[PDB]
């Protein structure tokens, strides 16, 4: 480490925003399952 | 209704309930509320056993450092009268409270200051982010090192004839080590010379591409003469491991500038991991709005 | 429009000759009026047509659903927002635009309500459009002496007018001369069978009498003429209408549980606000600042979303009743029914079926009962027997009605029969057991008829026997079983016949008192065979001189009839009394068969006495009884009408059991208020134009969809398309149902504001950063919140909802302090705290410890501080804190999500618990999915930051507020424990809803 210690002020937001996507869609889909399962 | 619901006097009731009533309601609440504030107690005490005292878990809001100035401006902009007094009493205060901060007083012994380079010079590390050594020691950074914008000879600082000053500086980051451009053949127009590999550079310029004229001669004052920060004034510590901590200051005087017209000044540092933002007119970068109306 | 002259009971000119009335109206008996004086007449008064109503444009009842007392509520929210707003503009530079957004948010809100509910109620009004078939109608005057047919707005007053068995009696005639003339008085005056109008006259009651036609009434059979003495609005039921439109509305019980519920939700609003209002004037603010704090404290104490919810929670379960056949023109109507705890029914077209049917037979010495059900569905009576078949010949041929030509598509008991009730009554009872009666009839030939004369009274014929192996000749006869019973000497028992001896003759006068005491009429049928010696196959016996043996004939069996109910009312009747409901009858008609039909329906339970009956069965005069032995009362109209208003009282007081017989439709109404007047819910269920003015007055209204009048049909709250009684036990289940499912979703979306405001309040006495954003809780009060709360009605229920008695309206109220305590004081509290503590995570993760936050909003806020330390000693410009700031809103309001979970798993259920009711609700599941799923794609998506200012969270935050949502479980879940096992006990009186 020490100079070139530029990682200790980086963040990967944009992976994180892609799987809090993928997750908040699996979450919906299951939802709707759930509403029309039974109707069918 | 209005009355009984009040007070009646057969039941020896108020509002509704008895004497005895009342107390059983005000202790279940007391009970109750008490809990509440001793369990979110304990789980605010637990958070505080999760941080260290030396060191911000996150640092990626503040990766960017602004670049503020002395005089407080309210929208950024320096409007004063060259002859009534009462109209740049505001600017001077502040510039006064910052630069009190620098007083040879206050900078003292060897402990904890410590005489550095006069001229710009490397980084310096005190060790690590640790209490093991006992408080660390900042370089000292003297009032007269900026010429004549200093209070110690024209208190207020220029503003009595149509030449005032803006100390500019930079915004204290744990850790962050301040990186310049290298000598390459990519580089701006500016800083090709007095290329001293040890100093940020700071300059100055107008928004627009008219107002170039109406500026007149940008002066900075700085350490060793250059128009920058040293880098020997690198790291910092945090206020626990170096209280007593002076950054440095650079001092620019808006010498020849017209009167009776409003100038639009943007002044900027250039390096490595140094970057401007759109959103955010601080983030390396400040403008000023001039106009010494007399 | 004189009320109180139209609240009398109807007046008249009856007790009057033909002179008299010709000499006041001007006419002749013989001649009429002529056509220049019928015209100066026409012209002079107005046409023979009631009046239209009066329309309701379409643009008035769209500015209604905006008003009301919640509406009203949000609209005053906007206008108080639009204030500090302004005052924000004169007074500050850069005022945030924060409480411009929330007003018109909130106007939008109330218009897409006012939207909403407005096309909903013009959907039932366009299927209640489909209902009217107005198809013009002519009558037959005489003028100048001759026959015309004109339309009904032609007719005047003074005229000759002329009717006929199957036309409609125009306007309200003084009959001059009859001919065997039978009227149906069902709807205006309620008597089922055909009253004879004759022209003499004879009772003192116009309704009564027999020598005046009514309109909108029809001639059964005969022929008959009349001066016109009432014409247009002026006539009975054209008074009893416009009454009915001259009436007030009311309010239901669901509005003023609203309105309460306002009256408390501003008292903590205006109280929360005048003190920190005195608060802040305490610590040094400005004026001009306490103002907007004022201003924003209420407004944030005001639910914009339970409007939204509890609109599409009343909506939802009215489409189940629309599923069923229950049609509500109102919304809030729905509830009503739940809330009844006296509901004055009518009998004929309510409580019965208006249509004679054979009920009871004799025959074999035993009594047979026949299925009087519209539907058929019930028992069969044995027709093994030949009695039964010698019956069917008796009946079938003896009997001179026949189905209308072209009925081969309805059933047999619907279709339309030319003839009286009873010939009718007997062919479909017939037709019903025995197949086709015209092959019945065309198989025997009848030769010669005596019709039923007024000194005989008895009905005779003759005609061919069908046996192939027997030529004799068939005579039948039918009559009173007095009379039949003085002509006969044989009785055909089981087939073969025997002698008429004494035993079988005190059987039938027991089998006649008990076919009788049944409100039924009985008949008797006879028939013989005429020996072919005495009367060849070639004489013929023409109906003059005694060619018939009129005694020593075979008598058969009697046959009663009487109107029977519609299938589903005493189970429905013995519903409503199961759920506390007291049923109350109120009719026009007969005591005689009013008192039979309640017993019948369960109204007078058996077993129950009357004080006539005590002193019938004790041989003593009535004057000495007690009247409190006396558990059920028959109030007779005549006597109704000279009782003081305490007497009333004290009739529905000490009778349990009570029958209004022989009540005109103004007592209808004196009843419906004598009800009010303690503080009972009523329901009026009726058919006819009589109940207008009481289905108007009663606290909800049901009329007859096929059976009912166009009037009370119009002024009724619920229509019952279909006829069916059970649809009120339906109501009554469905009423309760919603009702506790109200209480749910408001706790619901009560128990979420402390999280909201709490930031506020410690952001002025504290003076840290804001926690809470503007468009964090409007994300959260119009967006996530809005699935449960609608999910929250499709709760079933938890016990049985048809055992408990009806709710007391003085005491159990929808909102009481029990809810508030807990919403506000102890869940709400719980949310707050757990959203403060995220708070903290959030600074102290980034640099600001919670000992340096306490005193910085000042600097905080300021936009030209670009150098602000942190407990670390770090510089933060103005954007990089607020970014952090920003991000905290995003978790704040994340955590509000998280507290939600447990809020509406405790909120599910009010005394049971989880593992008991369970998670069979689908729409609750999905809500929970779904508001986690908006919250992740509000935060996550790009250009958030940028549009509503929600950043990204890092994976550890997330998980800052579930120990605080599983403690909120555990505590209501222990809550709702001592409830069970602790009946009563202070858990109870102070926690339970
Ligand atoms: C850091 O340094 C500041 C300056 O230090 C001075 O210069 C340095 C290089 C050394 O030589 C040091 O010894 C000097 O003091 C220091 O601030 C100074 O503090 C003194 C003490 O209060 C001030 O003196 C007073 O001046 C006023 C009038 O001031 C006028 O000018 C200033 C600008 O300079 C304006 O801001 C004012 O509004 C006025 O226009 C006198 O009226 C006052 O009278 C008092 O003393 C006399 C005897 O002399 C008595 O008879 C009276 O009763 C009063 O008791 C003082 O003479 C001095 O103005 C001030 N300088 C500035 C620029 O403000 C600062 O405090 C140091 N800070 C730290 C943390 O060490
Ligand atoms: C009955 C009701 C059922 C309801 C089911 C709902 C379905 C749930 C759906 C999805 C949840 C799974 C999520 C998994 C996602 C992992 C993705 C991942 O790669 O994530 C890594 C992060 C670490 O992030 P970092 O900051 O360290 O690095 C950041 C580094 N950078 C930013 C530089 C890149 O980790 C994380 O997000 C951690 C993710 C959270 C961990 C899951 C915890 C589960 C909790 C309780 C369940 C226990 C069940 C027990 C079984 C009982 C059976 C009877
Ligand atoms: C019946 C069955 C139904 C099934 C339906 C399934 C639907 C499909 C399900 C999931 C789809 C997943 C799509 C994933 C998209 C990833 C996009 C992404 O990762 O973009 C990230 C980057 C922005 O990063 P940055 O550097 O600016 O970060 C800020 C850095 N700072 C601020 C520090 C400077 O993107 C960019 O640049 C370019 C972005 C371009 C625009 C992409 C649009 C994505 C928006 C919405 C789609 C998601 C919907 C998911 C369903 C949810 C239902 C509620
Ligand atoms: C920065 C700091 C943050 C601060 C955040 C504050 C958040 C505010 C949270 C909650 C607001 C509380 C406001 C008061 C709510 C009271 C509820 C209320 O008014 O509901 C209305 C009920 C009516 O109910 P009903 O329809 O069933 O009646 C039927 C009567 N029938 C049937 C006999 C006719 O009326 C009643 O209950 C009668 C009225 C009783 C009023 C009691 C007033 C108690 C208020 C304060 C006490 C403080 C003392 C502290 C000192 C303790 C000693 C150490
Ligand atoms: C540390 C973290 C703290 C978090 C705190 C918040 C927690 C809130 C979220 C979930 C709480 C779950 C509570 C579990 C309760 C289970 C109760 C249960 O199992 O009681 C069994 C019942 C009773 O049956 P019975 O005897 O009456 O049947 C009679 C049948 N005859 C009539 C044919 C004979 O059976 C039934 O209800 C029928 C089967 C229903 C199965 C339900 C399974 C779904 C459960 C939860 C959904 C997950 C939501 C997740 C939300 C996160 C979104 C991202
Ligand atoms: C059964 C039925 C199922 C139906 C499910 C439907 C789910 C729909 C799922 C996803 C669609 C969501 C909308 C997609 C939005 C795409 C926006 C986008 O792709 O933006 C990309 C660019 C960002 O570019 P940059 O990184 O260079 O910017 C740098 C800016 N610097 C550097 C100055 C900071 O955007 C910009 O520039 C400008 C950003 C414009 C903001 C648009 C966001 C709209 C705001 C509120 C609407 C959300 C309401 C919630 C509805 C919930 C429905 C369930
Ligand atoms: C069924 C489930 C439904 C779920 C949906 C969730 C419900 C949401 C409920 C309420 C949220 C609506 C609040 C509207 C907020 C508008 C904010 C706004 O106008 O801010 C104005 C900003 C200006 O900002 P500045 O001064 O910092 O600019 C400085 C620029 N300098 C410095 C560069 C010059 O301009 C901008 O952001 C420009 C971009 C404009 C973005 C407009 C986004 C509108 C979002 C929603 C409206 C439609 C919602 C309808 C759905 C209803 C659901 C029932
Ligand atoms: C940090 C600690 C974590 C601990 C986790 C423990 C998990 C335990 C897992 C399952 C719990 C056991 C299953 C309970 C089944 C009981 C079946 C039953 O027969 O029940 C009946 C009794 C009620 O009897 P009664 O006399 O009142 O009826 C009166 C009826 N009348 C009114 C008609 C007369 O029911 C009752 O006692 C119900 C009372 C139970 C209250 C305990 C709640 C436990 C808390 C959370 C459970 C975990 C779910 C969420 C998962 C989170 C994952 C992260
Ligand atoms: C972060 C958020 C954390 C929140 C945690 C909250 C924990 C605090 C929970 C309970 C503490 C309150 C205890 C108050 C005790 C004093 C009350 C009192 O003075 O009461 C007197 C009565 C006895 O009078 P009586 O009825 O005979 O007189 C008849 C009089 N007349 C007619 C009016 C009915 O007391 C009774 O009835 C007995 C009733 C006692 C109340 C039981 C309530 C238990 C509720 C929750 C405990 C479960 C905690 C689970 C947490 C798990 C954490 C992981
Ligand atoms: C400061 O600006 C002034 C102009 O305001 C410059 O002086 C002018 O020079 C021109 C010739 O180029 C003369 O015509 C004017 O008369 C001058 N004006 C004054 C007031 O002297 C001056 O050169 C500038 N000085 C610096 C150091 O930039
Ligand atoms: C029924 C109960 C016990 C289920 C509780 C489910 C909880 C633990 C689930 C629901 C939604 C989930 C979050 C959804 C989205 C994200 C964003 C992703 O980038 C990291 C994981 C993270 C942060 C998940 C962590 C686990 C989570 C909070
Ligand atoms: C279940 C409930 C009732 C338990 C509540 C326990 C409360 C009383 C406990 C939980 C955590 C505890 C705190 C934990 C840490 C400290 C720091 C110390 O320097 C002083 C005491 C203090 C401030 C404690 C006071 C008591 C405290 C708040
Ligand atoms: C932030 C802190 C200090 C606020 C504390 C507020 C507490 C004391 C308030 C919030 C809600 C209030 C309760 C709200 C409703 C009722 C019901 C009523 O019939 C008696 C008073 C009672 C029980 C109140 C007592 C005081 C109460 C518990
Ligand atoms: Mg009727
Ligand atoms: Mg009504
Ligand atoms: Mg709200």
């Amino acid at each position: 480490e020490g100079p070139d210690n530029d990682e200790r002020f980086t963040y990967d937001y944009y992976r994180l925003r892609v799987v809090g996507l993928i997750v908040a869609a699996v979450l919906c889909v299951i939802g709707i399952i759930i509403l029309l399962a039974g109707k069918c | 209704g209005w009355k009984k619901f009040l007070w009646d006097s057969e039941k020896k009731e108020f509002l509704g309930r008895t004497g005895s009533s009342w107390f059983k309601i005000f202790l279940f609440y007391l009970i109750f509320y008490g809990c509440l504030a001793g369990i979110f107690i304990g789980t605010i005490q637990v958070l505080l056993l999760t941080l260290s005292d030396f060191e911000p878990k996150y640092q990626d809001r503040v990766a960017p450092p602004g670049l503020s100035h002395a005089p407080y401006a309210i929208k950024t902009e320096i409007s004063f009268s060259i002859s009534n007094p009462k109209s740049y009493e505001s600017f001077v205060k502040s510039m006064h409270k910052l630069m009190d901060l620098y007083n040879e007083s206050s900078q003292a012994g060897n402990s904890p200051f410590e005489d550095c380079s006069d001229t710009p010079a490397d980084y310096i590390k005190r060790g690590d982010l640790d209490d093991s050594q006992g408080q660390k020691k900042a370089c000292r950074f003297s009032r007269m090192w900026l010429k004549n914008c200093s209070g110690l000879d024209d208190t207020t600082y220029g503003y009595a004839e149509g030449k005032p000053c803006v100390v500019a500086k930079l915004n204290r980051i744990i850790g962050f080590y301040p990186k310049p451009l290298k000598n390459t053949t990519d580089l701006p127009e500016e800083l090709q010379a007095n290329y001293n590999q040890y100093v940020l550079p700071l300059r100055c310029a107008a928004k627009r591409e008219e107002d170039r004229e109406k500026i007149g001669s940008i002066e900075y004052f700085g350490l060793g003469g250059y128009a920058g920060f040293p880098l020997q004034y690198y790291p910092y510590y945090g206020k626990r491991l170096q209280k007593k901590y002076l950054q440095p200051l650079l001092a620019i005087q808006f010498t020849n500038l017209t009167q009776n017209m409003e100038l639009r000044i943007e002044c900027k540092v250039y390096g490595e991991n140094i970057d401007y933002s759109e959103k955010d007119r601080f983030r390396g970068r400040f403008e000023v709005k001039i106009e010494v109306k007399s | 429009d004189l009320d109180e002259l139209k609240k009398e009971v109807s007046m008249d000119d009856h007790k009057l000759s033909l002179d008299e009335l010709h000499n006041k109206y001007g006419t002749d008996l013989t001649r009429g009026l002529t056509n220049a004086r019928a015209k100066e007449i026409l012209a002079r008064d107005g046409p023979n047509s009631l009046t239209p109503p009066p329309t309701t444009p379409e643009w008035i009842k769209f500015c209604r659903q905006l008003f009301g007392g919640f509406s009203i509520l949000l609209w005053i929210g906007a206008i108080l927002c639009f204030l500090a707003y302004g005052i924000q503009a004169a007074t500050e530079d850069e005022p945030a635009n924060d409480n411009l957004y929330l007003g018109v948010v909130l106007s939008t809100v109330v218009i897409v309500t006012g939207c909403f509910s407005y096309y909903q109620e013009a959907k039932s009004s366009r299927i209640m459009d489909s209902f009217k078939n107005m198809v013009p109608q002519q009558a037959l005057v005489i003028r100048d002496g001759e026959k015309s047919t004109i339309n009904a707005e032609f007719v005047v007053a003074g005229d000759l007018v002329e009717v006929k068995g199957g036309d409609r009696i125009p306007a309200d005639l003084r009959i001059i001369s009859a001919h065997g003339c039978k009227v149906d008085n069902s709807s205006l005056t309620g008597e089922s069978e055909p009253q004879t109008r004759s022209p003499e006259f004879s009772s003192e009651n116009p309704l009564e009498t027999r020598n005046i036609a009514f309109f909108s009434t029809n001639c059964v059979e005969g022929t008959a003429r009349g001066v016109v003495v009432y014409t247009g609005d002026r006539t009975v039921m054209g008074r009893i209408a416009t009454l009915a439109s001259g009436l007030e509305v009311g309010r239901t019980p669901i509005a003023i549980e609203i309105e309460h519920f306002i009256h408390i939700i501003t008292g903590v609003a205006v109280f929360l606000g005048v003190s920190f209002f005195i608060l802040s004037l305490i610590l040094g603010y400005s004026w001009l600042e306490a103002v907007i704090f004022l201003i924003g404290i209420i407004v944030a104490n005001v639910p914009e979303g339970l409007l939204a919810t509890v609109t599409v929670c009343l909506t939802l379960t009215a489409k189940r009743m629309a599923r069923k056949n229950c049609l509500v023109k109102n919304l809030e109507a729905v509830e009503t029914l739940g809330s009844t705890s006296t509901i004055c029914s009518d009998k004929t077209g309510t409580l019965t079926q208006n249509r004679m049917t054979v009920a009871h037979m004799w025959f074999d010495n035993q009594i047979h009962e026949a299925d009087t059900t519209e539907n058929q569905s019930g028992a069969a009576f044995d027709k093994t027997s030949a009695t039964w078949s010698a019956l069917s010949r008796i009946a079938a041929l003896c009997n001179r009605a026949v189905f209308q030509a072209g009925q081969d598509n309805v059933p047999i008991l619907k279709r339309s029969v030319a003839g009286d009730a009873s010939e009718s009554a007997l062919l479909k009872c017939i037709e019903l057991c025995c197949g086709s009666v015209q092959g019945m009839r065309d198989r025997n030939p009848k030769i010669v008829e005596i019709p039923f004369n007024s000194t005989n009274k008895y009905q005779l014929s003759i005609h061919e026997n069908e046996k192939s192996s027997e030529s004799r000749y068939l005579l039948v006869m039918k009559g009173a079983p007095e009379r039949i019973l003085d002509r006969c000497s044989t009785i055909l028992l089981n087939g073969a016949e025997e002698p008429l001896k004494e035993d079988m003759k005190e059987a039938f006068q027991n089998a006649y008192l008990e076919l009788g005491g049944l409100g039924e009429r009985v008949l008797g049928f006879c028939h013989f065979a005429l020996p072919e010696d005495k009367y060849n196959e070639g004489y013929p016996f023409d109906a003059d001189e005694p060619n018939f043996p009129t005694t020593d004939l075979c008598f058969v069996g009697l046959m009663a009839m009487i109107d029977p109910p519609r299938a589903a009312v005493p189970d429905a009747v013995g519903k409503c009394r199961s759920a506390g409901i007291k049923v109350i009858m109120v009719t026009g008609d007969h005591p005689i068969t009013a008192k039979a039909i309640a017993k019948g329906v369960g109204i007078i339970s058996e077993g129950n006495e009357t004080i006539e009956d005590i002193a019938a069965r004790l041989n003593i005069p009535i004057g000495q009884v007690n009247p409190r032995d006396a558990k059920a009362c028959v109030v007779h109209g005549s006597d109704l009408k000279d009782l003081s208003t305490e007497v009333l009282d004290d009739i529905l007081h000490y009778h349990t059991e009570i029958v209004f017989a022989r009540t005109s439709p103004q007592q209808k109404l004196i009843i419906v208020e004598g009800c009010q007047r303690q503080g009972a819910i009523v329901a009026v269920t009726g058919d006819g134009v009589n109940d207008s003015p009481a289905l108007k007055k009663a606290d909800i209204g049901v009329a007859m969809g096929i059976s009912g009048s166009d009037v009370s049909k119009q002024a009724a709250d619920m229509i019952l398309l279909d006829d069916n009684f059970a649809s009120i036990v339906t109501g009554v289940e469905e009423g309760r149902l919603i009702f506790d499912n109200l209480k749910k979703s408001i706790a619901y979306t009560l128990t979420s504001n402390i999280p909201e405001i709490t930031p506020f309040l410690v952001f002025i006495i504290g003076n840290v950063p804001l926690p809470l954003g503007t468009v964090t809780i409007l994300c959260i009060d119009l967006g996530t919140d809005m699935v449960p709360a609608i999910s929250l009605a499709y709760e079933q229920a938890e016990s049985d909802i048809m055992k408990r008695q009806p709710r007391n309206p003085k005491t159990d109220k929808l909102v009481n302090e029990r809810l508030i305590s807990m919403a506000y004081g102890q869940i709400g509290m719980i949310q707050a705290l757990g959203g403060f503590f995220s708070y903290f995570v959030i600074l102290a993760e980034n640099g600001f410890l919670p000992m340096d936050l306490i005193g910085k909003r000042v600097r905080w806020d300021d936009r030209w501080i670009s150098d602000v330390e942190d407990s670390f000693g770090q510089q933060w410009t103005y954007e990089q804190r607020k970014i952090v700031e920003f991000t905290c809103h995003t978790s704040f309001f994340i955590s509000i999500v998280v507290v939600q979970w447990a809020d509406l798993i405790i909120c599910k259920t009010r005394r049971n618990s989880i593992f008991q009711q369970g998670m069979k609700n689908k729409i609750l599941i999905f809500g929970l999915f779904e508001e986690t799923a908006l919250a992740a794609f509000l935060s996550y998506c790009p250009g958030t930051d940028v549009a509503l200012r929600m950043y990204p969270l890092k994976p550890s935050w997330w998980f800052c507020a579930f120990p605080y949502s599983l403690i909120i479980f555990l505590y209501d879940e222990m809550r709702r424990f001592i409830i069970r096992r602790s009946p009563g006990g202070w858990v109870e009186q102070e926690t339970y809803y």
